[PDB]
C-alpha cells in the first residue's frame, strides 16, 4: 500500500498507567509498524533516561510496553499524513471523538500528550477551550466523564524547536514517572528530585547537530 | 530531615535544579544525573567549589547550602 493510506495500529489495554497520544501517525511509524521509531524522534531515549524503562528500548519493542510498564500507545487522528497540526478542524473533532471513546473504555490512569500541540487541539476539539497559558505537565481536566488525567509533555519529535535533544524533554518524562509512582503508591525516593531544567537553545541545536553528524 | 535545592550546572550551560536531602550520599544525584543525561557514571566529575564530589559526600558534610552550584566536567574529550 502507498505509505498515505497506511495506519498505525495502537496499543492499548485495560490497566494502564500511561497511554501516550500523539496527533496522527508520523511517516516512519506509519511505514515501519512501530510507535515512535527514531531517529527522528526522541520518545525511546526519553523513556530510559528518565527511567520509565529499565533498559534503552526501540521502536521494535513498543509491544511489550503495556504488559511490563503499564504504557500504551494511540493517536488523536489515525490517518498518517505530515502537515498534521494543520489538519481540518473536522477531522479532529471526529478524531476526538473516538480518542475519547476508546480513553472511556480502557479508562488508563494518564492520558499523555505528546506535545503543547495536540493537548491544545484536543482541548479545542473536544472540550470546546481555547486553553490559555497551557503549562508542561498536569492539566486540572480530566477526559470526559472519566478518571483519567491530563499530562502534557514536550514534542519527543526532532522537529520540536524549543527543545533540540532528547535531555531537552527528558525532564517531564522524569516528572511523569514521579506522577505515576505516586498514583500507584510506589515508594518515592525523596533523597533527590529533579524540580527545574533550563538550557541555552543554541548551544543545544548545536550540540544536536554535531551527535547527529557521529555516525555511531 | 531539612532539603536544599542544588544547581547542577554543565559545560552546554544547562542548568539543572535537584531538591537533595541534606544527609543522603550524593552518589545518588551523581546517579540521577547521568541517566538522565544519558552519560554513564565514570564519564563526568563533580565539583562544589573547588571540591570534587565523592560517592559518600553528603551536602551537610561538604557543607553545601541552599541554592549552591555544582559543575560537572566530562572525563574525556567531546563525543
Ligand atoms: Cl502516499
Ligand atoms: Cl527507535
Ligand atoms: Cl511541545
Ligand atoms: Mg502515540
Ligand atoms: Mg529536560
Ligand atoms: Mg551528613
Ligand atoms: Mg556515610
Ligand atoms: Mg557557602
Ligand atoms: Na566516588
Amino acid at each position: 500500500a502507498e505509505l498515505l493510506t497506511k495506519t498505525l495500529p495502537d496499543i492499548l489495554t485495560f490497566n494502564l498507567d500511561i497511554v501516550i497520544i500523539g496527533i496522527n501517525p508520523g511517516l516512519m511509524a506509519a511505514y515501519k509498524g512501530h510507535h515512535y521509531p527514531g531517529p527522528g524522534n526522541h520518545f525511546w531515549k526519553c523513556l530510559f533516561m528518565s527511567g520509565l524503562s529499565e533498559v534503552q528500548l526501540n521502536h521494535m519493542d513498543d509491544h511489550t510496553l503495556p504488559g511490563k510498564y503499564g504504557i500504551g500507545f494511540t493517536n488523536m487522528v489515525e490517518r498518517t499524513t505530515p502537515g498534521s497540526k494543520d489538519l481540518s478542524s473536522k477531522e479532529f473533532r471526529e478524531g476526538g471523538r473516538i480518542l475519547v471513546q476508546k480513553l472511556q473504555k480502557y479508562q488508563p490512569r494518564i492520558a499523555v500528550f505528546n506535545g503543547k500541540c495536540i493537548y491544545e487541539i484536543f482541548s479545542k476539539e473536544v472540550f470546546g477551550v481555547k486553553v490559555k497559558n497551557l503549562e508542561f505537565g498536569l492539566q486540572p481536566h480530566k477526559i470526559p466523564d472519566t478518571e483519567t488525567l491530563c499530562y502534557v509533555m514536550p514534542s519527543s519529535s526532532a522537529r520540536c524547536a524549543q527543545f533540540p535533544r532528547a535531555q531537552d524533554k527528558v525532564h517531564y518524562y522524569i516528572k511523569l514517572k514521579d506522577l505515576r509512582d505516586q498514583l500507584k503508591g510506589i515508594e518515592r525516593n525523596m533523597d533527590v528530585q529533579e524540580v527545574q531544567y533550563t538550557f541555552d537553545l543554541q548551544l543545544a541545536q548545536e550540540d544536536a547537530k554535531k551527535m547527529a553528524v557521529k555516525e555511531e | 530531615g531539612e532539603y536544599i535545592k542544588l544547581k547542577v550546572i554543565g559545560q552546554d550551560s544547562s542548568e539543572i535544579h535537584f531538591k537533595v536531602k541534606m544527609t543522603t550520599h550524593l552518589k545518588k544525584l551523581k546517579e540521577s544525573y547521568c541517566q538522565r543525561q544519558g552519560v554513564p557514571m565514570n564519564s563526568l566529575r563533580f565539583l562544589f567549589e573547588g571540591q570534587r564530589i565523592a560517592d559518600n559526600h553528603t551536602p551537610k558534610e561538604l557543607g553545601m547550602e541552599e541554592e549552591d552550584v555544582i559543575e560537572v566536567y566530562q572525563e574525556q574529550t567531546g563525543g
